[PDB]
């Protein structure tokens, strides 16, 4: 592992020791290279996980996220031009280097086997993205969205810390085996309840879960492109990935102890698709979106089916694709006009020909469309939760049916029916977002055929 | 028709109720009037894969009719007489049920009116 | 479906339709007229004719011009303006 | 049903864009003789429907008709098919009447015009279709359950005799629609023009309600 | 830019000078600005309109924006989007809106009602069940290969 | 001979039986001359800064920008919590959360006890 | 381009509904109404369009002939 | 004769005690309804090559409505019935982007 | 609610009136003769009282005829497939392109057509060489210190072009 | 000729191709729904009889 | 070159579309004479719908009551 | 004298777009899939045969697939 | 190729249809020409193929495993024995699956042929079907998501304590 670790590493003095119009060439393709370094990993099989050391391991939950990690590295860092490019060479490459040192504490916190380390690198997560977000926030209020930011993950993330030393001093070692081979349920006297609501409180709040939503708005609406897709893939499905793997302690009072989250979960699951139905500031949409697939993700966590895991990484790793994408053609829009609102930048069929079709094609994902793989995850969450439920599905089917109703609306609202001409300055498409575009739907589709890779843990 | 009209405003008594018109004991004014031949060969009959609610009376003739629907196939027109045989046996059939039918109508109606209407 | 319509040809229908229209006279019927100098006709059957226009044509004329015609010449004019007439 | 509508679309779409794509049935009275291959095709059309006896349109429908009447029904049911057969048969009628052989309303420079290779070798297989398959095919099924065919009287007479009213009927709404009274809204009228309420009750009042909650109690 | 007095806070009060500065501001007339009031339900000072306004603006003035009838300056009513014809269409109706519901309810409770008459009173053409060969054609249902014969025959009638 | 179109929050009036419209005093003319007069200037500075042969941009409206700034960013000031914000903030937040709450426990604690006497249809329920 | 203008004086009305209700009308006392227009809808290869049953019965005239044939077949 | 026959193959996610393969199933209903579903759209390919003679976007025009086509026949043929969903879901939306053909019209898109 | 004046009077909107009911007699009526014998009847029943030198009980008769129009109105009023209701409401609009584009096409196309682009050009010359002085003068010289109408005068001074005429000239052709 | 020539051969063969040898290596794929016999008939495959059925009277 | 169009009166009608339009009603309608009487018989039933089963007590097996 | 000028947005920037993606996905998918048809058109798959006495495989020598 | 013993087969069953017509057989003739013109060129192609690889031999062996003994022979926390015994017990999950795959499979493949009379003589195969997920479901099935060993022997315990107190109390 610390194959992928060091050349990520020795990506950053790249960047510093190039020059103008060389520090892109550099970073983009080297980037690529170690996407390539990490599609050589997948190796896993059977028995169990596989260990890159004493110390580092993958569960086959950690390779597809850890491989979409290194594939939307360079994506990203093609997608973050044209709206910094005019800034100083100086800064440019501060915020390179800022990204590549993300990149390589999210690979220390996907590839973690103690859960202490893992918490660490949690928060080495959090702290570039404030930084991006706050320096090129680019909007009056970038401040108060990266201090609702700061203190939300740490105050929910603080006391998960407590919890784990806690669980070091009583069971041993930290494993993730040795917390398996060892744990010993732990019955219902109060203070398991409030270690579990601990421990499941700090990622309902990274997931977000509804009551922790007003987290998000502000933190996407208010944040560069780069930031913003590393914040929704990256990191919400980071939070999903950690209590993947804690849910294996603590079954015995997860059961008693649920009820109250899944169904704020489906209630606001249902509230949160119906506020992105009516909502200005496109931008915004997205991120109301994500908070309902993350609901439903909850939902799936929350039960404990090996249908219901398999359901929830699907559903992570389309999502995460959908968002990312979806981020990626709104900043192309927002490059045209300079506006962020929905109801100004219309027409388009006639303009841009085949940019609509690159917005038709990630609406068709968002609304899962069926042999791509978001329908696989809803699908067998929706299987999963009517298992544990004869009653549930009227949640998800209202959930399916205002799903479709906003994002077509999202597709025919801003680019169907009428260009408001007075724009006059709109260009015809660059090769780069084109790229882009390409970059993000050739490995949804391609996953779309050979689906077997993404399940979980329990294929 | 007006049959059921009268089932419907009538005394209900003495119109039958369907789904449960086995009401009377047998060969109450028969005795040792059946045959029930059957010679359609049940076995034969299954071997065919014929259809559920076709493994009934008159098989026979649906037994032809497919042997000699497959056998001249491209004489699209040709199995005519057949055809229109199996319709009259099952209209036998039919005529048959709707006097099982009035049996055991007029049995309910003349013996129950006439054991309580003279008693 | 376009048979392209063109000056000359536009000028004959409108005035076929003015001439076959009954109380006026085929004498008295002139391009540059008036249908409220001349002709004398009343604002009534001014949008009486006004509809045989939108009839034949296909098409409505908005009230704020039917107000405001008054000659055949400017009801050429305005289905020119809604047709773009040039092949 | 397929072969049946596929070729009356296709024969309404050849009217409208011979009739620079104008489409409405007032303005589109008399058509008939407006080159008739349009009106020969749309009279076989329409009164497949409702299967003059016996075309392809007949088997369907007769056969579903009668053998849902010798049937353990639910006795309402029989009397809405009754009615439904009834009903397709006076707008059928009435959409010949005011389509094809009224008199002359549309506007004019006519531009009519179907000398065509396509549309003829298009509507010439659909109607080669039309009037065959349903035979064809009704012929050589395998039989996948037991014919009824057995029906007491007035009730295999029943199909035609619904059919042939429906067609006096609306022959008769015809010729009191050739008279002048300029009668009124008898809200019936209004309950079958206006879609009756469905369409204008359900698309005002669940958009508004959904909105009025997403404004008020969710966003705000 | 945008002018920092060009944005909106408190209601109404006092009526001379905070009336005169949304008359200024929101380009309405003068005693035509209406706040919602102040029930403190966030709202702020932006206008109340008439409030249907998309089925109307009879589509012949030629304004600017084609498909929202705007005019760039309107002081643009507060649930526009609810409002975009393709969202909300509120026509003036050819009848009423309590004659549609009282009509609407009346068919479909009358038909659901008869079709409640219909469950309870079946019609059938006047004839026994068939006669199933082999005991009420047994062995060929759900199994039952060896385990019990279930006698029951048919006559000749 | 009509019962003169009772209007609803959804049947628009039309423009025709208002029936105000046929009271106009002098100051329904004086308001509509200064509703024209507005409607009058500011197509006049719209025009004008849309027919600009260099304008490259776009023309960037005030209305949409002020609407934006109303409709989002200022909600939260302005507010105090009153009778009529907190009760119906505790009714459509906590009512339906809770009713789905007691509902679900219901359907559990019969599924729950009901496998418990064993007498469920799981004779092959393994897709769980 | 050209067009040749089938012109007016032609049509001279005449057409038996319109006629009869300018007869109608006239009794009424009216005698004024839009005129001579209809009378390209009223004449020419119009004027008794066939009725409706015609258009029903149209079928046998090369029919019959057919039918008497495979008939005769 | 009958010969009445499925075919099953390319097994994708055959994960717990089920599995799914791209299967279809030749019983009468997708046996014989696929003719006539061809020939009417064979006929409507004529139709639609005269009627819209007028526009240069007619291209897509055959790529949707062959693709409508391909998903209503994986619809009607299908017995693993995953693929029937994805039959479902691909003519709803085919039907949305037909619809939809015209774009202005904001009755259409509504 | 329109560009020339603050209403439109009573003699516009008892015509209005009169146009509307004569095309929802259309819509109601077919066969085209009880249509002309019914619209003769219509204009007679407002031959009526048309000279009436009252003008309160005239515009009360307006009142009472707009109740008995609203009350037999048509469900489908004829529109016509051009009109905005109606089956077109810019049926074409797919190629309804601004002409603020296809000058930003590459040169390999401006070399496919280019005379059109000559002319293209010696028009955006014509537009800026008169766009200062004549439309900006003309339009800050003549009105009141309101402007308070939405009508704009012509160039009648001496040669070129009317003020703010681009986007009204350049439209799209509305059948391409 | 070209067309109905690569169209009904080329996928023709690569899909008869296809639906020998992979089809029959995965064991349980296409499979028919049986050929019915008839009494009256004989086996195509090796060789037997089937009972004709027995007597008809009364039609 | 092709067909024009004329104004206010009668459309021109070339003899083909003419002819096959005739041709096609009389091929339905021919066909619908042949199949009404060379077998069948589609509007009766084939075979005759008896009285009640055949009003025939002492038959179909009662006793006398 | 009769052909008119249509308004279209731009044909440049579009098909050079996709006509490098076919050309650059095409560089690659066509030696590829030569090597690989030539690959299962000589090389051989595998043989089904069974564990050899006293003979312990490589970690390969246990695939179908000669690239696997 | 496969084992006919693990996938049976019934015995096949095949009739000639003998015309008696005169039309005579269309698609005989488009068999014939269909068999003379598809299936040759394929055949000479599968013949080249087979050369080209069968002149050099590969093989590929069907991995085997030892028995690593159990979890009820394994100590108190002691991780060397329970790795070795929790990796042979979720390889028997694993095998034990694919063996109800095996088992649905042979139930489609005697749904198809034995045609629409369903309940002739597919009731052995169903009998064995019920009887084999009657075992799955009471051993593997409600023990949801972190499966490891020691639920599984949680449920093998508490089953049979629960049927020994039934049988106790029964007796
Ligand atoms: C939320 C607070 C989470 C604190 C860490 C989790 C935890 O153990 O809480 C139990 C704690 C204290 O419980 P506790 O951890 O002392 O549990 C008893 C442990 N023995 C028996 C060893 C003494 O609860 C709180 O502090 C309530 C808040
Ligand atoms: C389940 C987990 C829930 C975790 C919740 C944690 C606390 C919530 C987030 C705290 C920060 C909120 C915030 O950013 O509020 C903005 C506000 C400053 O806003 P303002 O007053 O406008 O200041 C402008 C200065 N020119 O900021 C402030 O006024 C900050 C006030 C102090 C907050 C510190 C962090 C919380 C400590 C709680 C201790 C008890
Ligand atoms: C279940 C929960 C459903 C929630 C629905 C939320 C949808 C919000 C958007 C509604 C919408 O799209 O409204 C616009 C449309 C207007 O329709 P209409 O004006 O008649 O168009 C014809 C020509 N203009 O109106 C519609 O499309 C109305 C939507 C269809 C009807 C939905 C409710 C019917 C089923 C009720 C539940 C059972």
């Amino acid at each position: 592992m610390l194959k992928y670790i060091i050349p990520t590493m020795m990506l950053m003095p790249l960047t510093w020791l190039s020059k103008n119009s060389m520090i892109w060439i550099n970073t983009t393709l080297h980037s690529l290279l170690i996407s390539l370094t990490s599609l050589l990993l997948l190796n896993q099989f059977g028995d169990n996980s596989l260990n890159f050391s004493l110390t580092f391991f993958s569960d086959s939950l950690s390779t597809p996220l850890l491989i979409l990690t290194m594939w939307l590295l360079p994506l990203m860092l093609m997608a973050s031009q044209h709206h910094l490019s005019k800034e100083n060479l100086a800064r440019k490459k501060l915020f390179i280097s800022m990204l590549i040192l993300l990149q390589l504490f999210l690979i220390m916190t996907f590839t973690a086997t103690e859960l202490i380390f893992f918490y660490i690198m949690f928060e080495a997560t959090l702290v570039p993205t404030l930084i991006i977000i706050t320096r090129w926030g680019n909007q009056t209020e970038r401040l108060n969205a990266g201090l609702y930011f700061l203190f939300y993950t740490l105050a929910g993330s603080l006391p998960l810390l407590v919890a784990l030393i806690y669980i070091q001093n009583t069971m041993g070692s930290l494993n993730f085996l040795i917390l398996q081979y060892w744990v010993q349920p732990m019955p219902n006297s109060w203070s398991n309840t409030f270690m579990w609501l601990a421990c499941m409180m700090a990622f309902m709040v990274k997931m977000p879960l509804y009551g922790l939503h007003l987290w998000l708005p502000k933190a996407h609406v208010e944040a560069p492109i780069a930031g913003s897709m590393v914040l929704a893939a990256i990191l919400l499905k980071l939070g999903g990935y950690g209590m993947m793997r804690i849910t294996l302690l603590l079954n015995p009072i997860t059961d008693f102890m649920a009820y109250p989250f899944i169904m704020l979960s489906l209630w606001g699951m249902i509230m949160t698709s119906s506020i992105c139905l009516r909502q200005t500031d496109l931008k915004s949409l997205i991120a109301y979106s994500s908070v309902s697939h993350m609901a439903l993700v909850i939902v799936a966590i929350l039960i404990q089916t090996p249908w219901s895991y398999m359901g929830a990484t699907a559903l992570m790793i389309a999502h995460g694709l959908t968002s990312s994408m979806l981020f990626c053609l709104a900043n192309s829009n927002y490059e045209r006009v300079h506006s962020r609102t929905m109801i100004l930048a219309r027409g388009l069929q006639t303009l841009l020909p085949l940019m609509a079709a690159w917005w038709l094609l990630a609406s068709l994902t968002n609304l899962a469309l069926p042999p791509s793989i978001n329908l696989i995850g809803e699908l067998f969450v929706v299987m999963s939760t009517f298992s544990w439920s004869n009653i549930t599905i009227i949640l998800m089917g209202l959930n399916m049916v205002i799903t479709a109703l906003y994002s077509l609306y999202m597709l025919i609202t801003t680019q169907r029916g009428k260009h408001t001409h007075h724009i006059n300055n709109i260009l015809p498409s660059f090769t780069r977002e084109n790229a882009l575009m390409s970059l993000h739907m050739l490995p949804l589709l391609l996953l779309s055929l050979n689906p077997k890779i993404i399940l979980g843990p329990l294929y | 028709g007006a049959h059921l009209a009268r089932r419907y405003l009538g005394d209900a008594s003495v119109e039958p109720e369907p789904l449960r018109m086995p009401t009377f004991p047998p060969d109450y004014g028969f005795p040792e009037r059946k045959e029930r031949e059957m010679v359609a060969t049940q076995q034969e009959m299954n071997d065919a894969q014929l259809v559920l609610q076709q493994r009934d009376y008159c098989a026979h003739y649906l037994i032809r009719f497919l042997k000699c629907k497959r056998d001249s196939f491209p004489n699209f027109l040709a199995c005519k007489h057949e055809q229109h045989d199996w319709d009259y046996c099952e209209h036998l059939d039919y005529v048959k049920r709707m006097k099982e039918f009035e049996r055991e109508r007029r049995l309910l109606q003349r013996k129950k009116r006439r054991e309580q209407r003279e008693a | 479906d376009a048979p392209p319509l063109t000056l000359e040809g536009i000028k004959d229908r409108v005035l076929y339709v003015l001439k076959l229209y009954d109380k006026i006279d085929p004498e008295k019927l002139s391009v540059n007229s008036h249908f409220m100098k001349d002709l004398g006709l009343d604002s009534l059957d001014q949008v009486e004719i006004i509809m045989a226009m939108e009839d034949e044509f296909g098409f409505e004329i908005p009230d704020i011009d039917a107000e405001k015609l008054m000659c055949p010449q400017e009801i050429v004019d305005y289905i020119a303006d809604k047709k773009d007439v040039y092949e | 049903h397929a072969f049946f509508k596929a070729m009356l679309f296709m024969c309404s779409g050849s009217i409208i864009h011979s009739l620079n794509d104008e489409q409405d049935i007032r303005k589109m009275g008399g058509l008939f003789k407006a080159m008739p291959f349009t009106t020969t095709a749309l009279i076989i059309g329409s009164l497949a429907l409702t299967g003059m006896p016996f075309l392809t349109g007949f088997y369907s429908k007769d056969l579903i008709i009668e053998s849902a009447n010798t049937s353990y029904t639910n006795a309402w049911a029989l009397l809405m098919t009754l009615v439904a057969t009834s009903f397709t048969a006076i707008y059928s009628t009435r959409i010949i009447f005011f389509a094809l052989l009224g008199q002359p309303r549309f506007p004019t420079l006519i531009n009519i015009n179907e000398n065509n290779p396509f549309l003829i070798n298009s509507i010439k297989r659909l109607l080669i279709g039309s009037l065959f398959a349903g035979f064809i095919i009704s012929n050589n099924i395998p039989p996948m359950t037991i014919p009824q065919m057995t029906m007491p009287h007035y009730l295999k007479m029943t199909a035609l005799t619904v059919t042939i009213l429906g067609f006096i009927l609306a022959l008769e709404i015809s010729n009191t629609t050739h008279y002048l009274k300029f009668n009124y809204p008898s809200n019936t009228f209004k309950f079958s023009n206006l879609l009756g309420y469905y369409p204008t009750i359900m698309h005002r009042l669940t958009p508004y309600m959904n909105l009025t909650m997403s404004q008020k109690s969710a966003s705000s | 830019s945008h002018i920092t007095k060009d944005m909106l806070p408190g209601p109404y009060p006092k009526t001379p000078e905070e009336r005169a500065a949304a008359a200024k501001k929101y380009n309405m007339r003068v005693e035509d600005y209406e706040p919602y009031p102040d029930d403190g339900m966030g709202y702020g000072d932006y206008p109340k309109l008439p409030d249907r306004s998309q089925q109307e603006r009879d589509p012949w003035y030629d304004w600017d924006h084609p498909d929202l009838r705007l005019n760039w300056g309107e002081p643009m009513h507060w649930d526009l989007d609810m409002y975009i014809r393709n969202r909300v269409d509120t026509s003036p109706t050819p009848v009423n809106w309590n004659l549609m519901c009282k009509h609407l309810f009346g068919f479909v409770a009358f038909m659901l009602f008869m079709f409640w008459v219909g469950e309870t009173y079946p019609t059938y053409q006047p004839v026994g069940p068939k006669q199933y060969p082999y005991n009420n054609l047994y062995l060929e249902r759900g199994g039952d290969p060896n385990k019990e014969p279930e006698p029951v025959v048919h006559y000749e009638i | 001979s009509f019962p003169k179109y009772e209007p609803s929050r959804l049947a628009s009036l039309p423009t025709t039986l208002d029936p105000a419209e046929y009271d106009i005093s002098s100051e329904t003319r004086k308001a509509q001359a200064e509703r024209l007069a507005i409607r009058s200037r500011l197509k006049r500075e719209y025009q004008l800064q849309y027919n600009d042969p260099s304008r490259r941009g776009v023309v960037e409206d005030p209305a949409l920008i002020r609407w934006t700034c109303a409709r989002s960013a200022n909600v939260y000031p302005n507010f105090r919590p009153n009778t009529k914000t907190s009760l119906l903030g505790a009714l459509f937040g906590i009512g339906p959360l809770i009713f789905w709450y007691y509902v679900f426990k219901t359907d559990r604690d019969r599924k729950e006890k009901l496998i418990q006497e064993g007498k469920l249809d799981r004779t092959f329920n393994i897709s769980y | 381009s050209k067009m040749e203008l089938p012109d007016y004086k032609q049509w001279k009305i005449e057409g038996t509904p319109l006629e009869t209700v300018q007869e109608k009308l006239a009794a009424r006392g009216l005698r004024d109404p839009w005129g001579r227009n209809e009378a390209w809808r009223y004449m020419g290869g119009f004027a008794n369009n066939v009725s409706f049953v015609g258009a029903l019965l149209k079928g046998f005239k090369w029919g019959f002939a057919a039918f008497v044939v495979a008939v005769g077949a | 004769t009958g010969q009445e026959m499925i075919i099953s193959n390319w097994h994708w996610l055959t994960i717990q005690t089920l599995k799914l393969s791209l299967s279809f199933k030749m019983d009468f209903f997708s046996m014989m309804f696929v003719p006539v579903a061809l020939f009417v759209t064979w006929s409507i390919m004529e139709f639609s090559m005269w009627y819209m003679h007028s526009d240069p976007n007619i291209n897509q025009f055959f790529k949707y409505l062959l693709l409508f086509l391909i998903t209503m026949l994986i619809l009607v043929t299908a017995n693993n019935l995953f693929q029937l969903f994805i039959g479902w879901e691909g003519v709803g939306i085919m039907s949305f982007l037909l619809i939809g053909w015209w774009y202005g019209r904001t009755d259409a898109n509504t | 609610f329109l560009p020339s004046a603050a209403y439109l009077t009573h003699q516009q909107k008892v015509l209005q009136l009169y146009k509307r009911a004569l095309r929802h007699l259309e819509s109601r009526c077919v066969h085209r003769d009880k249509y002309r014998y019914f619209a003769c009847l219509l204009r007679a029943r407002f031959d009526e009282h048309k000279n009436e030198k009252d003008m309160v009980k005239a515009t009360q008769l307006l009142r009472e005829a707009e109740k008995e129009f609203w009350h037999g109105q048509h469900p489908q009023p004829y529109i016509f497939p051009e009109s905005p209701g109606g089956t077109s409401y810019e049926r074409y609009e797919c190629y309804k392109v601004p002409e603020w584009c296809l000058d930003d096409w590459h040169p390999s196309e401006k070399a496919m057509y280019p005379d059109y682009f000559a002319k293209r050009e010696q028009w955006k010359k014509l537009r800026r060489e008169s766009w200062e002085r004549e439309v900006k003068q003309l339009q800050e010289e003549t009105p009141v210190g309101g402007p308070r109408t939405e009508a704009l005068p012509p160039a009648r001074k001496q040669g070129d072009l009317p003020p703010l005429w681009w986007h009204i000239v350049t439209r799209p052709r509305e059948r391409p | 000729s070209i067309f109905a020539f690569t169209h009904v051969l080329i996928p023709v063969w690569i899909i008869h191709y296809y639906l020998k040898y992979h089809v029959t290596t995965k064991p349980y794929t296409i499979v028919e729904k049986k050929p019915r016999i008839f009494p009256g008939d004989t086996i195509l495959e090796t060789g037997e009889v089937i009972p004709p059925m027995k007597e008809f009277p009364d039609q | 070159a092709h067909i024009e169009p004329r104004y206010r009166q009668f459309p021109q009608l070339t003899r083909s579309q003419v002819i096959q339009a005739e041709f096609f009603s009389a091929t339905m309608w021919f066909w619908i004479l042949w199949r009404f009487w060379h077998d069948s018989d589609a509007v009766l039933g084939h075979f005759p719908y008896p009285d009640p089963s055949q009003w025939t007590d002492e038959e179909l097996g009662i006793p006398p009551d | 004298g009769k052909r008119l000028f249509i308004i279209k947005p731009s044909g440049f920037y579009d098909k050079r777009f996709l006509k490098l993606l076919r050309f650059y996905i095409l560089l690659t998918g066509i030696p590829v899939v030569i090597g690989i048809t030539l690959i299962n058109v000589f090389i051989g798959e595998a043989e089904l045969a069974e564990i050899p006495e006293g003979y312990v495989p490589e970690h390969w020598e246990y695939f179908k697939h000669p690239i696997s | 190729s496969w084992d006919k013993d693990v996938y049976p087969e019934p015995p096949r069953r095949t009739p000639a249809p003998s015309p008696q017509t005169s039309l005579p057989n269309p698609i005989t003739y488009l068999t014939k020409a269909f068999d003379l013109l598809v299936d040759r060129p394929v055949t000479l192609v599968r013949e080249f193929i087979e050369r080209q690889h069968a002149k050099n031999k590969y093989y590929y062996y069907h991995r085997e495993f030892r028995r690593v003994p159990d979890i009820t022979e394994c100590h108190e926390k002691d991780v060397l024995c329970m790795f070795e015994a929790e990796m042979q017990w979720k390889r028997d999950y694993k095998v034990d699956q694919e063996i109800v795959n095996i088992i649905q499979e042979r139930l489609k493949a005697c749904q198809q042929r034995e045609g629409e009379s369903h309940r002739q003589n597919c009731a052995k195969e169903l009998q064995q079907f019920t009887q084999v997920v009657k075992a799955y479901q009471d051993r593997y099935h409600d023990l949801g998501a972190h499966y490891s060993a020691r639920k599984c022997l949680a449920k093998q315990k508490q089953r049979m304590l629960a049927e020994r107190k039934a049988t106790k109390e029964a007796a």
